């Protein structure tokens, strides 16, 4: 039963990916040691 | 909730068996 | 030609799917199952498509043929090939037969594959003219066997008009046909009848009357899984643009969840992109799952980008998805709901502080909501609690949002509500299952 | 070896202590029971989150003020798991019955 | 009861799930014993039903 | 196996394509020898159009020479063996056609002559050979569609017949494919199943096998299993005697030493990064490892204050504070902050609980295929 009522209107990725992975920040290790350096004084 | 559930699937199946017998009867008559 | 002797072929072939679809509505008419006639129309969509204009020629050449003005109306809309060499008369009535009327139900069946045809040939007003004239021969018809053909006739009627760039000469004459149904006790007719004037009035903004309608209306629980889907749509869109977002989305969902297996591409692409602004608007982050697969991909790419603003909270990057795509938004008929959106953001970042937090101070839910001072934080954190968002209580003495504590679900009482409702959903559908039983007649 | 074998006899002997000394508490404090086996609070500490991270004796610490709980484990309730396989071969037997009635 | 009526499902479900065609008229016939597809099967499920049932409506 | 595809030669290739790396030396210079030596002229012309570097035209067309005059010599071979030689001489000749093919870099010649040799090829186990030759191309060059049809194609012709040891080389491709498609699970599994047995060093040498196996086993593996198979095992901890890194980051996790596993974890970040593997799985790697190490940390607490695992971790108050917030948003961590008192209360499920959560799901889903399939059937 096509609903032909409502019109029917790169990233080939086969691994599904959650919501965080699109987050954008800084690499683990830049943050590693700049709380490091920040809590060694 | 089980057992009801258990219940609703065996009716299920005896009923998709009575229809496709049903079924097969009146083809087979034709 | 090889072409054309298979085009042959398959009309034949076509013609043979008829004449048995005919001979189910005769049996069903005389066992007074509409289990023959809901198969009749199970098949009619396949046949929709793959018909030619020999195809209904021999159909009606074979089939009626009594002279009568159904041949003298279609006829002269759809051409007439030569002399076939291949004249096999296309007559299951054949002496007796062919003198008595046609079946009432059979006629209907047969205008509506001519009405069919001609919405494929793009013969608007042809088709508006024989779907009147089959209208008005089956509205005075009062036959429960002839419901069904009824129903699908209204809505490759209403179809055809919706064609016609008009669907508002359509309003009324629909209203009253619902209202007849609704009278006989039909079940698919006005469930169709209902989902058509529901379309109607979403298309033409009439959002007050639609929801008046839907309030009223009682959709019969013994429909179709496709027309209830339909409907769920329409009565998500109509509670979704009245601030019922739960019931918009839960209502979404069910829709979503009913839809035919992979059939309707459109219906689910439409379904989900409303599903994700209601959702967006409700505080959730919608599931990646549905914007990572293969058919709805391409057309939920500007939600996708929504949804990525909504939840890292840039109201910039909100503006700048607007700007690319709020014309696509606008034609889709959600911009209002984005803009809602756009004005709600504040809702999600609210509702990933209670989720995350417990007992978090004022002034911090400020500074991480990007909040200009803590007492708009606390008016924000009041309506979220009303919102149905957060199930806190703010401690003005002190200042800090205290979340509710969790308790054992299971030592109180909901558990047994769910196992109730589920309980009783599996003794509806056995006895559903052994109430019909399809026993034969020995 | 020997560095080995009696770092390992230590570890094992830190267990039976500090299992010993929690049978008759039920909400010991850390420093307490540390005190009861003389060993530092954060020794004590660490080995006790490993202890429990690794389905030994049961119970949960609670750093905020500091205490070693411990409560009796529940069984498991084996009827919910039995429900739940049931459940499971009822929804494959579902989809048999899907693979049926195709036939009309 | 939860147990047996769970063995009793995979055996139904190998019953089903086979649906050998070889004319299944035949098969139900041969292979009648009072045995998992209902007899060992909706029995137990009645049993579990009823006991549950009074048990929770005499609590009350 | 033959070593060629080199994918020493793609790690390298996609190194210089990272935009940091795009311009290091060394890196250049092992490319380049390994292009000569081998004479890729089509990967040559490929590699210089995609990373704009100057071809140089004596070198160019030197090795396209040397690859014409190859090519004509295996060609005279071939038409030789056709004409003189039974079957067996023209399949082995244009094995060693599609052997040269895939030498060059030439990646569609030599699957078609790779396809042609297996449609002419009777041998099972010179089609299973053809088969890793083909796949050996898909990594180097990760095409999913021609490694996931040829991994069917190699599992039907082992179930069909095969030895033990085509079995093994295969469990290792499957893993290695598995880890470049982000399935972790199945490739800690195959790479536990064939660390005792490893005998493909056409892909990677030991070491390398040894610290991927690693990561991916406690990026999958859950405690007790990290500690039977790798913890324990002979092979794992011989091999990790020499990787005092990646030792160290694997006992940091089981011996409950956060702060040095954070640091090990940072590294192991910097280095999937360079990794042509790893790569495009490595924000994910650290992350979940990340939920990981919480969860471990968060299962012997009840209510631990903020500033204890800060410590533990070797990092401030507010990151934790932030890394768990955003951890809880998403429905990893079981824990609540309570940011006034700084406390972290776990809200794990009793038992109980989570069997009635998975009852009501799974009982819900089962009712929903019930109800389709009445609506399906009842007409």
């Amino acid at each position: 039963d096509e609903f032909e009522e409502f019109p029917a209107e790169e990233d080939a990725h086969v691994w599904e990916d959650n919501w965080d992975d699109d987050n954008v920040e800084d690499d683990f290790s830049n943050q590693l040691r700049a709380e490091l350096e920040k809590h060694g004084y | 909730y089980l057992a009801s559930l258990i219940r609703s699937v065996v009716a299920l199946h005896n009923l998709i068996n009575n229809k496709i017998a049903n079924r097969d009867a009146e083809k087979k008559e034709g | 030609a090889a072409a054309e002797h298979s085009q042959r072929e398959l009309d034949t072939v076509t013609l043979e799917d008829i004449k048995e679809h005919v001979k189910q509505l005769e049996k069903a008419v005389s066992g007074k199952e509409p289990r023959f006639v809901l198969r009749a129309l199970r098949m009619l969509p396949s046949t929709s498509r793959r018909l030619n204009h020999y195809v209904l020629y021999k159909a009606v050449q074979g089939f009626f043929t009594s002279n009568n003005a159904t041949r003298d109306f279609l006829l002269p809309f759809l051409e007439e090939p030569m002399d076939t060499e291949a004249d096999l008369q296309f007559r299951p009535r054949t002496g007796k037969a062919a003198s008595t009327p046609l079946l009432p139900e059979v006629e209907a069946y047969l205008q509506l594959l001519v009405v069919i045809f001609m919405m494929n040939s793009k013969r608007y007003k042809e088709a508006q003219k024989i779907s009147d004239d089959l209208m008005q021969k089956i509205s005075t018809q009062n036959r429960r066997a002839l419901d069904l053909v009824a129903a699908k006739c209204y809505y490759y009627h209403a179809r055809v008009y919706e064609f016609l760039d008009k669907l508002d000469v359509v309003r009324s004459f629909l209203h009253a046909r619902l209202r007849t149904a609704t009278l006989r006790h039909d079940a698919d007719g006005q469930a169709t009848l209902l989902n058509l004037l529901l379309r109607n009035y979403l298309h033409y903004s009439l959002y007050d009357q639609a929801e008046k309608l839907v309030s009223k209306s009682v959709f019969p629980e013994q429909a179709n899984n496709n027309e209830w889907a339909r409907y769920l749509y329409y009565t998500g869109r109509i509670k979704a643009i009245q601030l019922e977002y739960s019931e918009a989305r839960r209502t979404m969902t069910n829709a979503l969840r009913k839809a035919p297996q992979h059939t309707a591409v459109g219906f689910k692409q439409t379904v989900h992109k409303l599903l994700i602004v209601v959702e967006l608007l409700l505080g959730e982050i919608p599931d990646r799952l549905q914007f990572r697969q293969p058919s709805l991909k391409r057309s939920l790419m500007p939600y996708f980008l929504l949804t990525q603003a909504v939840r890292t909270g840039n109201l910039a990057k909100f503006n700048q998805v607007l700007d690319q795509f709020g014309e696509k938004f606008q034609a889709d008929g959600t911009y209002t709901l984005i803009i809602r959106l756009r004005h709600n953001v504040i809702k999600t970042g609210v509702r990933m502080i209670s989720l995350s937090y417990s007992r978090i101070s004022l002034a911090d839910i400020a500074q991480k909501l990007q909040l200009d001072s803590p007492e708009d934080a606390e008016f924000i954190v009041a309506k979220a609690i009303r919102d149905g968002v957060i199930e806190a209580s703010i401690n003005h003495e002190k200042g800090y949002v205290q979340s509710k504590e969790m308790i054992d679900i299971y030592s109180t009482r909901e558990p047994q509500l769910a196992f109730h409702q589920r309980i009783s959903f599996c003794l509806d559908i056995h006895n559903m299952s052994v109430k019909a039983m399809r026993f034969p007649p020995k | 070896i020997i560095s080995t074998h009696l770092a390992k006899l230590y570890d094992n002997l830190l267990e039976q202590n500090l299992i010993r000394v929690i049978e008759p508490f039920s909400r010991v404090q850390i420093e307490h029971i540390s005190s009861l086996i003389k060993l530092s609070k954060a020794d004590v500490e660490r080995k006790l989150s490993q202890m429990i991270l690794d389905k030994k004796f049961h119970g949960i610490l609670d750093q905020g003020e500091g205490v070693l709980i411990i409560f009796d484990e529940p069984p498991v309730d084996k009827t919910y798991e039995a429900a739940l396989e049931t459940i499971q071969n009822m929804s494959k037997v579902v989809d048999s019955l899907y693979n049926k009635a195709k036939k009309l | 009861v939860v147990k047996e009526m769970l063995e009793l499902a995979k055996n139904y479900n190998k019953a089903v799930e086979e649906e050998d065609k070889m004319t299944p008229e035949q098969l139900a016939i041969k292979n009648v014993g009072k045995q998992d597809p209902k007899r060992h099967l909706e029995e137990h499920v009645d049993v579990l039903m009823t006991s549950n049932i009074v048990q929770c409506l005499a609590a009350m | 196996l033959p070593k060629n595809p080199d994918l020493r030669i793609a790690q390298l290739r996609f190194l210089l394509s990272l935009p940091e790396h795009r311009g290091d030396a060394a890196v250049r210079d092992e490319l380049m020898a390994a292009v000569r030596d081998n004479n890729m002229a089509p990967y040559y012309e490929a590699l210089c159009k995609s990373l704009d570097w100057q071809i140089d035209v004596d070198l160019l067309n030197k090795m396209k020479k040397a690859n014409e005059d190859e090519l004509k010599r295996l060609d005279e071979e071939l038409e030789d063996a056709e004409k003189n030689l039974g079957e067996s001489e023209i399949r082995d000749a244009m094995m060693a056609k599609a052997e040269y093919l895939c030498r060059i870099g030439d990646k569609e010649g030599a699957l078609t002559a790779f396809r042609k040799t297996y449609d002419k090829t009777v041998a099972l186990g010179h089609r299973l050979d053809i088969v890793f030759y083909l796949l050996r191309i898909g990594l180097f060059y990760m095409d999913n569609d021609l490694i996931t049809r040829n991994t069917e194609k190699a599992k039907s012709l082992i179930e069909e017949g095969g030895d033990w040891d085509r079995r093994n080389r295969l469990k290792v491709y499957q893993g290695l494919y598995c880890v470049a498609i982000r399935d972790f699970k199945q490739a800690a599994e195959l790479f536990l199943d064939t660390v005792s047995t490893f005998t493909s060093y056409e892909l990677m040498d030991y070491k390398t096998f040894v610290t991927y196996t690693v990561y991916v086993s406690m990026i999958a593996l859950e405690r007790p299993d990290l500690r039977e198979k790798v913890i324990k095992g002979a092979e794992i901890l011989e091999v990790l005697h020499s990787l005092p890194a990646v030792r160290q980051y694997l006992f940091s996790l089981y011996e409950c030493r956060y702060s040095v596993f954070f640091q090990s974890l940072a590294v192991v970040e910097q280095e999937m990064k360079k990794d042509w593997l790893f790569a495009p799985h490595y924000r994910y790697y650290v992350r979940e490892m990340r939920i990981h190490a919480y969860s471990q940390l968060l299962e012997s607490y009840r209510s631990l204050t903020l500033g204890y695992m800060a410590e533990a971790f070797g990092v401030g108050v507010e990151f934790i504070d932030q890394e768990l917030s955003r951890f809880i948003a998403a429905g990893r961590l079981h824990c609540k902050i309570d940011k006034v008192n700084e406390i972290v209360e776990t809200n794990r499920p009793d038992s109980k609980n989570w069997q009635y959560q998975e009852t009501i799901k799974k009982g819900d889903l089962l009712l929903n295929r019930v109800q389709k399939l009445s609506r399906v059937i009842n007409m």
